[PDB]
């Protein structure tokens, strides 16, 4: 019927004034616009058939029309910048705000899906969203009893669009509307359906992707804990996000991440460091690396949950970003730690493979793992047990490579390098 | 990831 039309015919309807006509028309260009092999989005844009879309969502009176033209422009603004532009130049966006009360379920759900589109965007186009007046009728279909009566899909496409608009940085989200959305947040990090969780999360872990107070804003809301239960979840795509969220968190203030401890982090890094998809082991080594950044009664909880030789095992072994966030961990550790952390932190068994990755073809971790050395060195100079340290270097080739490091491009790895040779 | 075509 109206399956495979050319956009002459399309605009042929379109041009008719025969309101079903231009019904099976807009029908046939959805029909265009959502096959999978190549949409011809840019020629429906050349066609001008934009602001004729953009008026049919305002026809009340015929309910099709606007879900029909709403789909196109959905589609439409899911590609390019310059595609989701010319949407935004018709005039869509106050006209989908006002779709978001309409009496039809699938209509006012395609409207939380263009929005969504349109804020995905970028920071100009969110906040060009959030201007027109989006976000309260956007809560408005959140503000039921139970979410569990709402439609899945229903429910799912309001989470993703809200996490759209807490999406993006330079600038970040106006902090009122952050502060307006967060709540609904809080309440949908709760729900059972596992793609809500994993948007939730997202919408989290782009909040807290930012300055202290930010976090802060996030961090009294009292998230956190949920983010650990979630953290330990089975499913990928729901822990990706809340690791995301938890590391982001920990780069704040020495309170916050004590916050992160209590609600009993520590315990999911046995599994997360030896996590199989490498992405999670990179992040948690990361979160990790600004774990032991804070103080030393922190590191002495990370000591207590059993994690340093958790650290030493992807110090060992695991793909080289990983390491690189673990040398990095280390470093932080004796950088922080007490004398009997450090201490415990060598009898784990660190040198050894610190030692080996000094064969490295990168200059900063190089920097990094001398670093760490000395600062070792100078714990065992407190103990007066420097040679053993230095002889327990030796006999597993370090300072081989030490030495041949004095022979170094850069000027810092040499000047270290020659330094702990000279002194040690 | 950031947009969503609607099949």
């Amino acid at each position: 019927g109206t399956v495979n039309w050319s956009v002459e015919d399309i605009v042929k309807g379109i041009n008719s004034n025969n309101l079903e006509s231009q019904l099976q028309a807009t029908q046939a260009a959805r029909k265009l616009l959502s096959r999978e092999k190549q949409p011809p989005i840019d020629n429906i844009i050349r066609a001008g058939l934009i602001p004729k879309f953009v008026s049919f969502l305002g026809k009340t009176d015929c309910s099709p029309i606007q879900f029909e033209s709403a789909w196109a422009l959905t589609n439409i603004a899911s590609g390019t910048s310059e595609q989701t532009k010319a949407v935004v130049d018709g005039g869509a966006i106050p006209a989908f705000i006002s779709l978001l009360a309409s009496p039809h379920a699938h209509i006012s759900e395609q409207a939380v899906w263009a929005l969504g589109n349109i804020a995905g965007d970028g920071s100009a186009f969110r906040d060009l969203v959030i201007k027109h007046g989006a976000i309260d009728p956007l809560l408005a279909l959140l503000a039921v009893p139970d979410l569990s009566t709402l439609a899945c899909g229903y429910l799912r496409n309001l989470t993703w669009t809200l996490s759209n608009l807490c999406r993006n940085k330079n600038p970040a989200p106006p902090l009122d509307a952050v502060e307006q959305i967060l709540p609904t947040l809080v309440r949908l990090l709760h729900h059972n359906d596992p793609e809500v969780l994993a948007d939730s999360c997202w919408a989290i872990s782009y909040l807290t992707d930012g300055p202290n107070e930010r976090i802060e804003m996030v961090v009294k809301k009292g998230v956190v804990p949920q983010l650990v239960k979630l953290l330990g979840a089975t499913e990928l795509p729901i822990v990706t996000p809340a690791l995301r969220a938890i590391g982001n968190i920990v780069t704040g203030t020495d309170e916050q991440t004590q916050k992160v401890i209590d609600a009993g982090a520590l315990a999911v890094f046995p599994s997360l460091l030896t996590n199989p998809k490498t992405n999670i082991q990179k992040e948690a080594t990361w979160t990790m690396s600004n774990i032991t950044a804070g103080r030393q009664d922190q590191i002495q909880q990370v000591v207590n949950h059993g994690l340093v030789p958790f650290l030493v095992g992807v110090l060992s072994k695991a793909d080289f970003k990983t390491q690189k966030e673990a040398a990095w961990a280390i470093t932080n550790y004796t950088s922080g730690g007490t004398v009997e952390q450090i201490v415990y932190l060598v009898h784990c068994g660190i040198i050894e493979p610190l030692m080996n990755l000094l064969s490295a073809k990168d200059t900063k971790i190089i920097q990094v793992i001398l670093d760490a050395i000395s600062n070792i060195f100078q714990a065992a100079e407190k103990l007066g047990e420097t040679e053993k340290l230095s002889i327990m270097i030796e006999e597993c080739g370090g300072l081989d490579k030490i030495e041949a490091l004095q022979r170094h491009e850069n000027e810092s790895v040499y000047k270290a390098s020659l330094n702990l040779i000279e002194k040690y | 990831r950031k947009k969503k075509n609607k099949a």
